[PDB]
RNA sequence: CGCCCGGGGCCGAGGGUCCGCGGCCUCCUCCCC
RNA sequence: GCCGCGCCGCCGAGGCGGGAGGGCCCGCGGGAGCCGCCAGGGGUCCGCGGCGAUGUCGGUGUCCCACCCGACCCG
RNA sequence: ACGAGUAGGAGGGCCGCCGCGGUGGGCGCGGAAGCCCCGGGCGAGGGCCCGGGUGGAGCCGCCGCGGGUGCAGAUCUUGG
């Protein structure tokens, strides 16, 4: 098979051992040194036909090529990152959408970089669901679900919408009772936190967030 | 002396239009309808021409004779092609690019024969 | 004329935008080949001397 | 068949004459820069060294005066001098915040004493030259503000002189060379910004208070907050 | 409340020209300038009630209008900050209240 | 019918030049007129008066001219004045004449519906 | 840039290679499955 | 003050030749070769959400008005 | 790379006006010129195009050519 980058990163862009380095770590002294158509039958003999025949129609202008340039990656293929606040067991604060200002259980980050955020919903009838890190502030305040196994089928095509009225399927209901039966036996082990994932966060007079401890 | 008759008609003719900053000829064997050198259709020798058919279906492809120059009666042979739209750009670029006859107005002709099928 | 003429130069350069070479790691080792390996010798030096 | 495969090797021994001749060049560059990396910390440890030996002794080891110079113009080009006016357009600093190397003799800096309320100069270190190349560099190739990106640009205007790569011009610049006057003046005047952190004050010299005339090593500082 | 109390201070402005694209808000906590890192990037808001109905994302059309900002800057030593909005603020707007927003989160 | 690229059409400014001093007299047009009074303010670009056009305030050569829309307008007369902007319809649009007639403009629109040019008076008379 | 990491703001103008690496071109071993 | 020798001091200003080993290094030994990666000749997403004909959407620069700033009448 | 400007000089104008030779198989009672416009626009500007209204018979683009060719001033002239 391929042998894995016998190169660590000492730095970003900098190899940890020089051309001779690796030259020795490979043992690199062991070493030394179309169909464009396609043809078919018929009932006046055999025909030749061409893959891909010219067009049909030629616009009256057409845009040029442009120019080639490098590192611009598609989304898909783009690194993701996480706040070091944001750990798997860490209570959010949500602070958009219909549940602003509710708290919330961080679980896993999806390949997309979204959050997959809990409620549970058997708290503040908030089910699992995705949540961007930037409209999200993390607390210092974390539980141990370690041991909370996390379906594989949870991915980003799972929350992603489905495009006239909404319903919650028995699927989404079925992975919302997998995963609360888990948390609701840990959660009861930090006392009053129960009620404090059903309130909400709120500023009131005298509270800056430029001094408050999350 | 092609570039010996640009001179004169470069900014005097009765079939240039200037207006709205833009230059354009109204002369019948000009492909991009542009006042330029190259797509000049009276200017040169070999001149290629893509005309709508006499009725509603069809194009005429125009081409200056070698001998046909000071006899405008038989100077122009004119090709009706009346096919479908894939074959009839095959012909036209057969006939620009088979006979070396105005390279650099093959796919001028065929965008122009493309808007005339519509 | 033709015997006479040069290579026609039909390639066409445009402004660059000059990156930082200070900042940009693979514009500096290509006006400075040494440039990578004073900073591997010189990472490798700090990690020694911690 | 025999004339197309003969005549594809040619084109291919063509791109393979290129290739290797970058690769002979590289080296070289880089035998020079390791060398100009290991010349620059000898320059300071021979320093080290001989003023260690005249405190051993009780004796005082005077330096060598410096040869290198940066001198940057703080003044605008509102009310000036004839005589201040024409040093000016010598040094090659046009225009308010532009600096320009100058080999230190007693021709320049009967110059620089002309414009002292003018420009704010001094003795520029190692990183400062180097700074000053590598960010603000461009060059004079025809007249022409180019920017320095490639070697090659270098090499074919100072290549006649020693100069291959960027190490070798720096290399000029800080240490002066023979070719000193040619590769400062193929270096188009570091135009700068405004210095972060304020001025001081500009009207007065840099002994009194203020930030024109001779910082000696306190150029260093101004350099770092204005490229 | 989801949002911080600011008011609209003024345009950014020397004392003979007047920079509409710039605003400088006062947040009703920060008096210091090391205590305006916090609110570097948060949305800024200036809403508004206006006679003709405009369309809510994501419920029913009212009177309600808003431009939207962002602190951009600290501004001198009092916790004073810079806030560029998609439309200069009104001039009206000066004195009035200014939403900051606690997303983009950096906590 | 859509033009062959719609960029961003920046404009430097969108208010009209005004002459100095247009407002305050009748007999004085709005049509700019370079202020050369020797004690002139707007002259002598003081501040708070009004600009004076110069070059620099000149749209993207790109961009120049060209409508809202993405096309660029092109007057037209009759049918051969219309047929000329077969080819290159993608950026230029037609624009029937005023002088021409209810008559002929039905013929006009008509063609141009058949060359897929776009018309910015399309029903002018009718 | 002396070595590394991070954050905020501003914008992407143009549109027909050079410079760094890594795997394989050599046989295996361990971890992970 | 020069010149010669000797002693001594000089992070390693240092250079040469050799010797006991220990171990840190090399643009030495790797290129008309295929594959990818990318701090590499100026931006892309092969990411996404909300809103929908009787009251909303965009423009309405040049119709009115309001406020902050600037602003004295031309020749 | 550069960009101030009076007096002044020079160049460019697909700025505008009147008339002429050409030219567009131009335009027009199915409505020309002019005039009005909280109509749509374009150009950095001179200006221009389009729409509506009014109007009732001529008018315009392009290449050249000829000027009695562009107004806020002159205690300007005439009229209101
Ligand atoms: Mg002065
Ligand atoms: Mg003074
Ligand atoms: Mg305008
Ligand atoms: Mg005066
Ligand atoms: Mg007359
Ligand atoms: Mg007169
Ligand atoms: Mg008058």
């Amino acid at each position: 098979k391929h042998h894995c980058s016998r190169n660590p990163v000492l730095a970003r862009g900098i190899g940890k051992y020089s051309r001779s380095a690796m030259y020795a770590r490979k043992a690199l002294y062991k070493r030394k040194f179309p169909k464009v158509t396609v043809t078919k039958t018929v009932g006046g003999g055999t025909r030749v036909v061409k893959l891909r025949k010219m067009p049909r129609y030629y616009p009256t202008e057409d845009v040029p090529r442009k120019l080639l340039s490098h590192g611009k990656k598609p989304f898909s293929q783009h690194k993701r990152k996480l706040r070091s606040s944001i750990t798997p067991g860490t209570v959010l604060i949500l602070l958009n959408g219909r549940h602003r200002g509710k708290r919330v259980v961080f679980l896993k980050q999806l390949p997309t970089g979204l959050l997959l955020v809990t409620g549970p919903l058997a708290i503040n009838r908030i089910p699992l669901r995705r949540a961007h890190q930037k409209f999200v502030i993390a607390t210092s305040t974390k539980v141990d679900i370690s041991t909370v196994k996390i379906p594989k089928h949870l991915t980003d095509s799972y929350f992603k919408k489905k495009k006239e009225k909404y319903s919650v399927t028995q699927q989404r209901k079925a992975d919302q009772k997998f995963v609360d039966s888990q948390l609701l036996p840990l959660i009861k082990k930090e006392p009053q936190l129960r009620g404090y994932l059903r309130s909400a966060f709120f500023l009131s007079n005298g509270m800056y967030p430029h001094k408050l401890v999350f | 002396s092609a570039h010996l008759q640009w001179m004169v008609i470069r900014n005097c003719s009765s079939f240039i239009v200037k207006r709205n900053h833009q230059v354009f000829s109204t002369e019948p064997n000009n492909l991009k309808a542009r006042n330029s050198f190259r797509y000049n259709g009276l200017i040169h020798k070999k001149t290629v021409g893509v005309q709508p058919a006499a009725d509603g279906k069809g194009v005429i492809v125009v081409l200056k004779k070698r001998a046909g120059q000071r006899k405008p009666a038989t100077s122009y042979e004119k090709i009706s092609i009346n096919k479908n739209s894939r074959s009839t750009l095959s012909s036209v670029r057969h006939i620009i690019r088979k006979n070396n006859y105005r390279k650099d107005l093959r796919m001028a002709a065929l965008r122009r024969a493309s808007a005339i099928l519509k | 004329i033709q015997r006479a003429l040069r290579a026609p130069n039909k390639k066409v350069k445009r402004r660059e935008l000059k990156k930082n070479p200070l900042k940009n790691l693979r514009i500096m080792m290509r006006l400075n080949p040494y440039a990578k390996t004073a900073r591997r010798h010189a990472i490798l030096q700090q990690l020694e001397n911690i | 068949r025999k004339q197309f495969a003969a005549a594809k090797l040619k084109r291919v021994k063509k791109i393979l004459a290129a290739k290797k001749l970058r690769k002979t060049k590289r080296k070289v560059i880089f035998k020079r820069a390791e060398s100009y990396y290991k010349e620059y910390r000898q320059i300071y440890r021979k320093e080290v060294r001989l003023a260690r030996i005249a405190r051993k002794a009780g004796n005082f080891y005077v330096p060598a005066e410096p040869k290198l110079a940066f001198v940057i113009r703080i003044r605008g080009i509102n009310g000036v001098s004839p005589k201040v006016r024409k040093v000016l357009q010598l040094l090659r600093l046009r225009q308010i915040f532009n600096g320009t190397f100058v080999k230190l003799n007693k021709a320049s800096i009967n110059m620089l004493r002309l414009a002292e309320p003018y420009i704010a100069w001094g003795y520029p270190n190692l990183k400062s030259v180097r700074q000053l190349i590598y960010k603000r560099g461009y060059l004079k190739i025809k007249n022409q503000r180019i920017p320095m990106t490639d070697n090659s640009l270098i090499e074919k205007y100072l290549g006649k002189k020693g100069l291959m790569c960027v190490e070798d011009l720096i290399h000029e610049i800080y240490t002066v060379g023979k070719n000193f006057k040619a590769a400062n003046n193929f270096l188009w005047p570091f135009k700068l910004s405004s210095p972060r952190g304020g001025m001081n004050k500009k009207t007065t010299h840099f002994v009194e208070g203020g930030d024109a005339g001779n910082r000696e090593d306190q150029i260093n500082r101004m350099i770092r907050r204005m490229n | 409340r989801l949002w911080c109390k600011a008011t609209f201070a003024g345009y950014k402005r020397g004392l003979r020209n007047q920079r509409e694209h710039t605003a400088l808000l006062k947040i009703e906590g920060v008096y210091a300038r090391d205590e305006t890192e916090f609110y570097f990037g948060k949305r800024c808001a200036y809403v508004y009630k206006a006679k003709n109905n405009t369309v809510t994302p994501g419920g029913k059309p009212n009177r309600t209008r808003v431009i939207w900002g962002k602190v951009t800057r600290a501004h001198g030593n009092s916790g004073m900050v810079r806030a560029k909005f998609r439309s200069n603020l009104p001039a009206k707007a000066i004195g009035h209240r200014i939403r900051v927003m606690l997303y983009p989160s950096r906590i | 019918l859509r033009p062959l690229t719609k960029p961003k059409i920046v404009k430097k400014r969108t208010k009209k030049f005004i002459r100095h001093q247009s407002d305050r007299y009748v007999k004085i047009s709005r049509n700019w007129r370079k202020p050369r009074g020797i004690d002139n303010r707007a002259r002598r670009r003081f501040k708070g008066q009004i600009l004076m056009p110069n070059i620099g305030y000149g749209s993207n050569k790109k961009t120049k001219h060209m409508l809202p829309t993405g096309f660029k307008k092109f007057l037209v007369h009759n049918i051969k004045e219309l047929e000329v902007l077969m080819m290159s319809n993608k950026s230029f649009c037609a624009e029937i004449a005023h002088n021409v007639s209810s008559k002929n403009r039905k013929t006009i629109v008509e063609r141009a519906a058949q060359l897929a040019i776009k018309v910015t008076n399309p029903n002018a008379r009718l």
